[PDB]
């Protein structure tokens, strides 16, 4: 378990623990994929809903006489569950009320559109550096140990000086 | 009793007093002419810690001649022949005779962190050293850890 | 052994166990370092999930309400499919959806070129979202993992 016990233990144990720790390491691998797979399934899942709610909000915005609904479809449309979920009574009264079946508005959803796409665009940079900062970190971090354990090791100090 | 036996006998206490780091050798208690050698992997190479059993046989004609070496244990260099043999360039055509166990030992010890893919004797080994290198450290370690049995 | 002594096969031994025990302890460090990408995993499952089920109760809600004002077959029908909460259904005519809810929502060729506008945000917006979870998630890694480790390290530091 530390390093200076492992003189007592044997060396055909020793390899079965590795093979003991490789396996299991196999299976929590497996394991993680797989809750990994799920995460971005509800995650993909759930940001389909709530863009469809978001710009529902911000559509009827444009008709809502009130100064209170417009603050209900802004907030709605600041887009978070928790807030969503507990004004969505309310949100559901607004739409009750103005359903009941010009260029500068264009210009502003043309606006928006450019706006969410650069938005789009620097997150996904941002997702791609994050990526590569994990990788860099878990080999920065076990490096560290390496080192640390090659420092204590005092086999290494008399075969090497 | 022959001046390559006492030449032997002269490596042999270099072995002792000034034993370089990472290596060991001995000849057999009973056959001077063969030699029991082992060599450890250097830090920051991806051989490191390795423990690489080797086998030295000498003839009558040391040391005008080097010894055959091949490691006994299992190995993944690119100059390293599947049998165990070396493609050293001091082994085969820079070789001098006052070059004993132990400078020919170390003298192989640096191909580990520094191998020569311009003589590869494995293909494979110097094949990933260029295009996988992430994969080669992996046989690599392979290697490492089946040295410690 | 002395370190001036021809290292001897007891040595050997001694010095492959030591080896072994840095790949052991190796192996160990980077198999907690998943146990906690893991736990953080399945905790944000747990927590996406839920939220799911809530807004997907307020698309049921949406999809029951414009039900009552379709004037065409296939779109009543659309509504009481998605209206049943089925998970998937809403992903396939997410489309279409938006479409009836900017064609009812509301009290010529503009209509109808800002419902064209009014989709494409919200797909763009959906991406904006999808990246916006998978960012969280991987920040929120990176500090779990950030955690782990400098722990260990800082228990080598307190071992001076």
């Amino acid at each position: 378990l530390t390093q200076s016990d492992v003189i007592a233990f044997q060396k055909e144990a020793l390899f079965r623990c590795i093979n003991r720790r490789r396996v299991d390491f196999e299976a929590l691998r497996k394991q993680y994929e797989l809750s990994r797979r799920e995460c971005i399934d509800v995650s993909r899942k759930l940001a389909n809903i709530m863009a469809l709610i978001v710009t529902l909000a911000r559509f009827i915005e444009t008709f809502c006489t009130d100064a209170n609904e417009k603050q209900l479809c802004r907030e709605i449309a600041q887009g978070d569950e928790t807030l969503i979920v507990q004004r969505s009574d309310s949100f559901m009264k607004l739409l009750t009320k103005y359903g009941k079946p010009a260029s500068d508005h264009i210009q502003e959803l043309t606006t928006e559109l450019k706006n969410l796409r650069k938005s789009k665009e620097e997150l996904f940079y941002e997702n791609s550096q994050l990526t590569e900062e994990i990788s860099a970190l878990k080999e920065y971090y076990t490096n560290i140990i390496r080192k640390y354990d090659r420092d204590e090791s005092f086999t290494i100090k008399r075969v090497f000086k | 009793s022959t001046p390559a036996r006492r030449r032997l006998m002269r490596d042999f206490k270099r072995m002792k007093e000034d034993a370089p780091p990472g290596v060991s050798a001995s000849p057999l208690p009973d056959n001077v002419m063969v030699w029991n050698a082992m060599i450890i992997g250097l830090a920051d190479t991806p051989y490191e810690d390795g423990t690489f059993r080797l086998l030295l046989e000498f003839d009558e004609e040391y040391p005008n001649k080097p010894p055959h070496v091949k490691f006994l244990s299992e190995m993944f260099h690119p100059n390293v022949y599947a049998n165990g043999e070396i493609c050293l360039d001091i082994l085969q055509n820079r070789w001098t005779p006052t070059y004993d166990v132990a400078s020919i030992l170390t003298s192989i010890q640096s191909l580990f962190n520094d191998p020569n893919p311009a003589s590869p004797a494995n293909v494979e080994a110097a094949t990933l050293f260029k295009d996988h290198k992430s994969q080669y450290v992996k046989r690599v370690k392979e290697t490492v850890e089946k040295s410690w049995e």
